């Protein structure tokens, strides 16, 4: 039994009842979990710590962002949705879960083959690095000459002075 | 002399998945970062390469 | 499903819940990237999916301060 | 919530011996060889012992550090959090990024830049 | 809080760099020196600009008390 | 490196349920026109413990079933299997050799590299009785090519790095063969 | 078009600026104290404040040089690349680069020098440096490495031409030649 | 010529061969069009999902069903469970069917 | 003019002084981060009067001699 | 130049004190960079040289001939621009005050120029994605410059979220790309060009669509050039266009190889929706930088029938039809920042409420021009004319060279459907000529004192004062004359576009 459909069953529901801005945080934060839950047992684990490290510095920010604009709408006023009209929604929405219709490409296993010319074996983050500071730096200064933009452009909208 | 000049320059020849201009000037993976001898799998003899398709410039 | 814009019910009614459709719509292009990458044994997908992800909080901090001054501007008699 | 923030205490201090105080390495090789050569390798006696013995040496790191965290607290006190905001923005963030730039500069000119083995 | 996320990716930046170190060279580390002096061209504005002190709402002014004598 | 790959085995049977894994085997031997080789039967530890005794007996093999794979120009593993079964041949003669001539100082190298994580630098003591054993009965020299002779790692006489824990069975044979060879 | 000798398809940042003529000299004079000039003769056209001339503030004059003072040189470095590129004349810098590579030559010496760059970093240098000049209104890059793709054939040093037989270089041949690349990979095909 | 399909070691992947001879035969001045590269072009895109060859396998597994062949008798022997890798199963001299250890290498 | 602000371009002396004072913050992370490319600019020194730089790893691979393979090796056959 | 500059003016910028002398002189430092920046571009770069195609950084740009025009045209229209916060429009501390109180103005300007210049040379879909992101992130910058207006900043809102959408767009359709072949270099993708689906490149158009305010998401470019201050709108309403549009054609270059004629549809359709919107669309307006939204929205759509349509004879269109488009766009923005001078002043029904960012706000406070300064009323009219096509000025040319280059290529509904959507934006462009001088000789005689140049002061009763400051009035001076005399020059100009060549060669 494939766990995560059941996460992802319980998040399409959530979102769909979600009233207030806190329950929008919060299905931002139950879709992050289950991307590095499955980064990390599926494709690749570097990247699945990446995310963590990266999303969670966002989501507090975000977090602190809802205490200064919540603005007391959403607390009293009323949906009427049904729960009938909510779960045959997802039902429908479950039946085609084929993103893709190759049939061949998405029934049939394939291997790779091992071999053993790679003696000098390091990390895949050794081996991005390598290339993006020495290949690819035209690509890093200019993600630093972005990063540096947005310094004087958070403090040119934000600051009254 | 205005017309026939017109003529050539306006003429667009025809392009297709045959023939259309590709700027690449050699062959990627002589040098490898680390292990750039892998699984023997790079047949292109970098020693023996043949001329490439060298651009054509019009005012030359 | 995706045909009729089932979309556009799973998306709040604040501005901030807009934000989040951005984020997690650009993570799903993270997501096939890494996959993509991964498959092929290529490093050159992985250095994009490092760069979506740097780029993509970028933008995530140049709209939180627009937001962040919005909110500013309707709150600007202070009296105190 | 108590029993985690007690647990973070732990372990930041046992962090703390990690990565400046060697972990789990002995303070003194001669003195960890000599009791070591007590128990025979090939009797399971050793095994537990050199457990005991490299926690140990984390455990004494650890609860000094952890003595630290108390030490600290009746000692010194409270900085409010816009100072600290401050502190860290103005004071050691310039510091750090002085060593990031710093550090492999020192290891570049001596022709000692670092391999994983 | 906003100009935590800036500062954060460069942080995180810095990843790569830290188990390729070696392999590199010096052409790695004169880039990665590179990287950061277009980061520190922010700190320096944020230090000059005053952007990282606490907003507040009151200000205390002392008025001189003046006699317009006759 | 503990990337997961279509290759090997992966972290944990939770990316063997998502990936939906089968380990498969086939039954069938290599073709009767191919000649047979007997396999090198040496698992991790003894390997590492021999790489550079192969290495030192087997170089012209070696290189020529490398220089094959060069000229085979993609059509790799087919078109080199002649001079493969001539390395596993030889591969397997150095470890016959071994366990004839330096039986005990040869087990007793990579047993303190699986009580050591396998790392050379942590069984220097082993390594030298088993060095010394094997020159004088079978004249292999261990060699780190690209360097000088006298700068060669594993005859430092005072290393920075050494192991925390000692090996006791190298301790006990460092010291008899002291006061019994180096009178 | 009027294409000129190939010298370097990639020139090393101090040949750049080595190979500086004299007028390349004067424009980055010119450009130095044209961002000064320029201020002045913006308030000349309009002044800034009311509608009487107030020369600008000494700051700002200060500034202005700094930023003319870089102009000038991008305008001089780009003046100088074309001569190497054989996009402008270069009579002068062919014969100069001639005597510098057959000299070099001659002392069995690399003529673009020992690089501490391994073979796959030269050739990585080469790719982001070169004809990177292109940009440099845009944003700066200069090579600043001694790597060995720079678009030209040494066997055209080996043949004398007009006004070198004075020079009585004896060149060897170039698998004598220390750092090059058809003199580096002896004994290993990977390993130089 | 950037680099692409670099493999998570650093050196080429499985499919830069592929991918490099491609590039050789598009850029070479003896070819007239590019007819003579479209067979190299499929090569590299078979290498990498290996389509044409999932669809063999999809004939193979459809064919043997209308003839009524055994799945289990002319495909291969699988084992799903990594633990039961047994040294039966391996087909060792002292085989057991005991569970090995994969819980700390 | 006991304490005033001095002038970086006419007392460069003074002006350092004042920033080492009243900034300790700003003058000693610039004098650390300044202490990383210095160190890099000494190195063509250790290279002429400590040590050589090291032989470069083996990271490209099985070292391939640059030669023809031997048609005369024998040894271990079928 | 623009990168090293950038960052002393940066850290300058935070040094000295606040004034608006200051950051008015920081301003005209800005301009001589731009200027040194254009003068070492020509120095280098071309025409000749690179017909080729150069690649630069390890091939992750690509530079040749026909972006060269391109990136020297941002470089001049730049140059314009800045003029206006360089130096007085008005003249009266009132008005001009505002482009002087931001300091990080010229700042934001040079980091847009940077992503400008480098967005029509990308030559991988790892740099396309980046530097798209660089021109998105400083034009919201931009356009939140004035954080203490209510609509710059709704604005910049609106301009965040759709442009991060279309953003988006963008990336997944080259992460598609990439997951199909896995490459990602433009070059190595041409060698597939036959084997990748086509579409997921008309997915990475559709979002630059959306990025130049095509239909149907015209909407929120009509809304955002409303809000947005005249200076503002005066740049993002035009700048992005240059880039992006020249790099959809090196997009629509390289579609045309393989000749998907359902693409060809789609994109008609687009076209075909955005003549009619932009052209009725305009009809019942009242204000005129509504109006001149509309009217951005087409001409885009006559300079997307000459991309669409992507042969030898479009390259001369596109050339020549951007150009002289971006000239009158600054002539027209010129006119409308000086008029405000002559706004009458109260001393009331429908309660019309005029704010500081944009003075002129209404077509009908364009009233009696021809009286109050009939040389400035013509140079409009003379503008308004070239965007209707009236010959031989500029603008008829563009449409002609537009439709040659659309009728060659058997777009035959296009090109009769974009001439019924002229005549129908006629209409509104003709209000505003009615507006300017229809009333001259009801009027002529009254006496006008009420004027916001009225309550300028004079200096001794015995000089000659100017209304109009020189800088702004040379310009209007000089684009005026261009878009009229352009037939002198026109066959020497149309020579120069056919030597643009974008792989054409042989
Ligand atoms: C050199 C000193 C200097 O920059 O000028 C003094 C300048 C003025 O200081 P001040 O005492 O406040 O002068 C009072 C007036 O406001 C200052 O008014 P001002 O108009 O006299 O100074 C403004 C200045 C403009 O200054 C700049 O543009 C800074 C350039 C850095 C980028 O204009 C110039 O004078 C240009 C010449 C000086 C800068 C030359 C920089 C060359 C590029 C390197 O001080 C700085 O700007 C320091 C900024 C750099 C801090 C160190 C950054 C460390 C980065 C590397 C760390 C690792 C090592
Ligand atoms: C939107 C964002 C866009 C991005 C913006 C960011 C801007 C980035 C662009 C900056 C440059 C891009 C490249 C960065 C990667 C550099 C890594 C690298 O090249 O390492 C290899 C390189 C060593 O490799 P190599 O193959 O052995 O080359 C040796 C020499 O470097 C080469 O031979 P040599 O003939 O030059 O001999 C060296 C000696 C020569 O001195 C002598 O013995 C006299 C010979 C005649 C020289 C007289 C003219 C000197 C000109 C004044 O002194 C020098 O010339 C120093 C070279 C640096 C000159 C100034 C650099 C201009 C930067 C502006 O490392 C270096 O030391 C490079 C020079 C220092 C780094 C420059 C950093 C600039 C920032
Ligand atoms: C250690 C476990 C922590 C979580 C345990 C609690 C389980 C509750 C649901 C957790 C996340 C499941 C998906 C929910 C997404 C957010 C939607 C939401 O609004 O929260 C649901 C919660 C229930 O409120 P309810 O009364 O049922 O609905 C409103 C009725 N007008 O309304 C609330 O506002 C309460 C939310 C409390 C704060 C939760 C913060 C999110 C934590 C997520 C961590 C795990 C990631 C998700 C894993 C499951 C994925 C489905
Ligand atoms: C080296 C950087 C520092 C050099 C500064 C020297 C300088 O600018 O000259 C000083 C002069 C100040 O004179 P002033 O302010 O009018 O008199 C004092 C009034 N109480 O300042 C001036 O009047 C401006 C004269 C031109 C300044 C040129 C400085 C160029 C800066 C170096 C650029 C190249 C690096
Ligand atoms: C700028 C100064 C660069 C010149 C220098 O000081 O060092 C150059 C030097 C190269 O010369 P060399 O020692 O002979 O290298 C042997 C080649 N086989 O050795 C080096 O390349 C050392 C690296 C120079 C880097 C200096 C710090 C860079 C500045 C960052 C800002
Ligand atoms: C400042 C004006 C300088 C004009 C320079 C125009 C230019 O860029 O050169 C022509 C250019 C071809 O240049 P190219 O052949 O590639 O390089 C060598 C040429 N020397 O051809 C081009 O591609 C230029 C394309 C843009 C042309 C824009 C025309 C602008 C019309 C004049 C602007 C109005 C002037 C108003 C005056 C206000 C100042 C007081
Ligand atoms: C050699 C080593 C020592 C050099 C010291 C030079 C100090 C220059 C200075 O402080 O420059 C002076 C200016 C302006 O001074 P102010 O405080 O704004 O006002 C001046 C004083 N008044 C009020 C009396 C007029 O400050 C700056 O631009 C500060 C920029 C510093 C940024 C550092 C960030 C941390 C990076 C650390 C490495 C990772």
């Amino acid at each position: 039994m494939n766990l995560e459909i059941l996460d992802l069953s319980i998040l399409g529901f959530y979102s769909l009842i979600s009233s207030n801005s806190f329950e929008s945080i919060a299905i931002l934060v139950a879709t992050i979990m289950p991307v590095i839950t499955e980064l990390w047992y599926n494709y690749s684990q570097l990247f699945a710590l990446l995310y963590t490290l990266i999303y969670v510095g966002a989501v507090v920010i975000l977090f602190v962002f809802i205490l200064s604009v919540i603005n007391e709408k959403e607390e009293y006023e009323y949906e009427y949705s049904g729960l009938f009209i909510l779960i045959l929604v997802l039902l429908l929405d479950d039946l085609d879960d084929n993103e893709s219709n190759d049939n061949d490409y998405n029934n049939v296993y394939i291997t790779d083959y091992a071999d053993w010319f790679n003696n000098y074996n390091e990390s895949d983050l050794s081996v991005i690095g390598n290339l993006l500071f020495t290949e690819y730096a035209l690509l890093l200064l200019i993600i630093s000459f972005i990063l540096l933009m947005s310094i004087i452009g958070l403090i040119l909208i934000v600051k009254k002075d | 002399s205005t017309a026939d000049l017109y003529g050539l320059i306006s003429f667009t020849p025809k392009r297709d998945i045959h023939h259309y201009v590709i700027r690449v000037d050699e062959v990627p993976g002589k040098h490898f970062p680390t292990n750039t001898t892998g699984n023997f799998g790079n047949t292109v003899d970098f020693e023996n390469l043949e001329p490439r398709r060298k651009p054509i410039n019009p005012y030359l | 499903m995706d045909l009729i814009l089932l979309m556009l019910v799973a998306v709040g009614l604040n501005i901030i819940d807009i934000y989040i459709m951005i984020e997690i719509l650009i993570m799903g292009c993270t997501v096939n990237t890494i996959y993509s990458a991964s498959l092929d044994n290529d490093m050159i997908g992985l250095i994009y999916s490092l760069i979506q992800i740097i780029i993509a909080g970028v933008e995530s901090a140049i709209g939180l301060s627009i937001l962040v001054n919005y909110n500013r501007i309707r709150n600007s008699e202070e009296i105190e | 919530f108590f029993l985690s923030e007690y647990c973070s205490m732990v372990l930041m201090s046992t962090l703390t011996a990690i990565f400046f105080f060697g972990g789990y390495l002995p303070f003194s090789n001669t003195i960890h060889h000599l009791i070591l050569n007590l128990f025979d390798q090939h009797s399971i006696y050793y095994f537990i012992i050199e457990g005991i013995l490299l926690s140990g040496y984390l455990a004494i790191k650890a609860n000094f550090f952890m003595f630290s965290f108390v030490w600290i607290r009746a000692a010194a006190p409270r900085l409010r959090y816009d100072l600290l905001i401050l502190f860290c923005w103005y004071v050691l963030l310039p510091i750090v990024f002085a060593i990031v730039v710093f550090a492999p500069g020192i290891l570049y000119c001596f022709d000692a830049l670092p391999v994983i083995i | 809080a906003l100009l935590f996320l800036p500062f954060d990716l460069e942080v995180s930046s810095m990843l790569p760099y830290i188990v390729s170190i070696y392999s590199v060279g010096i052409y790695g580390l004169i880039i990665f020196i590179l990287f950061l002096l277009i980061l520190i061209v922010g700190f320096i504005y944020e230090f000059n600009t005053k952007s990282l002190s606490i907003t507040t709402i009151l200000h205390k002014k002392n008025k001189a008390l003046v006699k317009n004598l006759y | 490196s503990s990337t997961h790959t279509n290759d090997s085995l992966n972290s944990s049977n939770y990316v063997d349920k998502l990936k939906d894994t089968h380990f498969v085997f086939e039954n069938d031997k290599l073709p009767s026109e191919i000649p047979d080789v007997e396999e090198v039967g040496a698992t991790t530890a003894p390997l590492l413990s021999a790489a550079y005794f192969i290495g030192a007996k087997c170089q012209d093999y070696n290189d020529d079933f490398m220089l094959c794979q060069k000229e085979a120009k993609g059509n790799g593993p087919i078109d080199c299997l002649k001079e493969g079964r001539r390395v596993t041949r030889c591969a397997s003669g150095v470890l016959k050799d071994l366990n004839t001539h330096c039986s005990d100082e040869f087990r007793l190298h990579w047993q303190c590299l699986s009580f050591s994580n396998l790392e050379y630098k942590n069984c220097r003591k082993a390594e030298s009785l088993l060095n010394k054993c094997v020159f004088e009965k079978m004249n292999l020299v261990k060699k780190i090519p690209g360097i000088p002779e006298d700068r060669q790692i594993h005859l430092k006489q005072n290393p920075v790095l050494k192991p925390v824990a000692l090996h006791q069975d190298s301790e006990v044979a460092f010291k008899k063969a002291q006061n019994e060879n180096s009178i | 078009m009027e294409t000129y000798e190939l010298i370097d398809s990639d020139p090393k940042f101090s040949r750049v600026v080595r190979y500086f003529r004299p007028s390349d000299y004067l424009t980055w004079a010119l450009g130095t104290i044209g961002a000064p000039g320029l201020m002045v003769l913006f308030e000349k056209i309009e002044p800034a404040k009311g509608n009487t001339f107030k020369m600008p503030p000494p700051s700002i004059m200060r500034i202005a040089t700094t930023i003319g003072f870089f102009g000038g040189f991008y305008y001089a470095y780009t003046s100088s690349t074309k001569r190497f590129w054989g996009y402008s004349e270069n009579a002068k810098e062919v014969a100069k680069d001639r005597y510098e590579v057959k000299k070099a030559l001659s002392e069995k010496k690399s003529p673009y020098g020992s690089s501490l760059l391994n073979p796959y970093q030269q050739d990585m240098s080469a790719r982001n440096s070169t004809n990177s000049q292109l940009l440099l209104a845009i944003f700066p890059w200069f090579n600043v490495a001694n790597h060995q793709s720079h678009g030209i054939d040494l066997r055209k040093y080996y043949e004398v031409r007009d006004g070198e037989e004075n020079w009585n270089f004896t060149l060897p041949p170039l698998d004598q030649v220390k750092d090059l690349d058809v003199a580096q990979y002896k004994e290993y095909s990977n390993y130089p | 010529a950037p680099l692409q399909q670099v493999g998570r070691h650093g050196g080429p992947n499985k499919c830069f061969g592929e991918f490099q001879r491609v590039v050789e035969c598009m850029t070479n001045a003896k070819h007239d069009s590019y007819e003579p590269c479209n067979n190299l072009k499929n090569d590299y895109l078979e290498c990498r999902k290996h389509k044409v060859e999932r669809y063999k396998a999809f004939l193979m597994q459809k064919h043997a069903e209308e003839l009524g062949k055994d799945p289990e008798e002319i495909g291969a022997p699988f084992v799903r469970k990594r633990r039961f890798l047994t040294s039966k199963t391996l087909g060792l001299v002292d085989g057991d069917d005991y569970e090995i250890g994969v819980e700390k290498i | 003019a006991i304490g005033d602000y001095p002038v970086y371009y006419k007392q460069p002396i003074r002006w350092l002084s004042y920033h080492a004072h009243t900034r300790p913050h700003v003058f000693y992370a610039i004098a650390v981060a300044a202490l990383g490319p210095v160190f890099m600019m000494a190195t063509p020194l250790r290279r002429k009067f400590l040590y050589d730089d090291h032989e470069p790893l083996p990271a490209n691979g099985y070292p391939l001699p640059n030669r023809s393979r031997d048609k005369t090796l024998t040894g271990y056959d079928d | 130049m623009l990168f090293t500059s950038l960052l002393l003016i940066i850290v300058y910028g935070s040094l000295v004190n606040k004034s608006h002398l200051l950051t008015k002189l920081i301003n005209r430092l800005g301009l001589i960079i731009i200027i040194y920046t254009l003068l070492i571009h020509l120095n280098i770069n071309t025409l000749e040289n690179l017909s080729i195609g150069i690649n630069m950084f390890n091939n992750l740009l690509l530079i040749n001939s026909f972006n060269n025009t391109i990136i020297e045209l941002i470089l001049i229209i730049c140059i314009l621009y800045v003029l206006l916060i360089s130096f007085n429009i008005t003249g009266l501390s009132i008005i001009d005050n505002l482009n002087y109180s931001k300091r990080t103005f010229i700042v934001i300007v040079l980091f847009n120029i940077i992503g400008l210049t480098l967005l029509p040379l990308v030559n991988d879909i790892m740099i396309l994605f980046i530097i798209i992101e660089l021109q998105s992130y400083s034009l919201y910058l931009l356009t939140a410059i004035f954080n203490e207006s209510h609509n710059s900043t709704k604005s910049a809102l609106y301009y965040f979220i759709v442009g991060s959408i279309a953003s988006f767009i963008i990336l997944d359709a080259t992460v598609s790309i990439y997951d199909d072949l896995g490459l990602t270099n433009i070059q190595y993708i041409l060698m597939y060009i036959d084997k990748l689906e086509i579409f997921d490149l008309l997915c990475l158009l559709f979002g630059l669509f959306i990025k130049i305010g095509l239909a149907p998401f015209y909407s929120y470019s009509i809304t955002i050039y409303s809000l947005s201050p005249t200076i503002i709108t005066n740049y993002i309403s035009l700048m992005p266009k240059l880039s992006i549009l020249t790099l959809i054609y090196i997009i629509m270059h390289y579609i045309n190889i393989v000749n998907n004629t359902d693409l060809n549809y789609v994109i008609s359709f687009l076209i075909l929706i955005s003549m009619f919107i932009g052209s009725f669309g305009g009809l019942n307006v009242i204000r005129i930088k509504t109006l001149l939204a509309y009217s951005s929205l087409l001409n885009v759509s006559y300079m997307l029938l000459a991309i669409l349509s992507n042969s030898n004879e479009s390259i001369i269109a596109y050339i020549y039809y951007i150009i002289q488009y971006s000239l009158t766009h600054i002539n027209i923005f010129s006119i409308i920042l000086v008029i405000s001078i002559y706004l009458p002043i109260m001393n009331n029904m429908l309660n019309v409420m005029i704010t500081k960012y944009s003075p002129i706000e209404y077509i009908n406070q364009l009233k009696n021009l021809f009286i109050n300064n009939i040389f400035i009323a013509i140079a409009l009219c003379i503008s308004i004319f070239s965007l209707i096509g009236i010959p031989p000025l500029t603008g008829f040319y563009g449409k002609y060279l537009v439709l040659i280059s659309g009728l060659n290529n058997g777009y035959v509904l296009l090109s009769i459907v974009l001439i019924i959507a002229s005549s129908i934006s006629t209409v509104y462009y003709a209000t505003i000529l009615k507006v300017l001088s229809f009333d001259t000789l009801s009027f002529k005689d009254i006496i006008s004192n009420n004027l916001i140049i009225n309550t300028s002061p004079e200096n001794n009763n015995n000089e000659i004062k100017p209304e109009i400051s020189n800088v702004i009035s040379y310009v209007i001076s000089s684009l005026t004359l261009i878009i009229l005399l352009i037939i002198i020059q026109y066959e020497n100009i149309v020579k120069g576009a056919y030597l643009v060549l974008l792989y054409n060669w042989v």
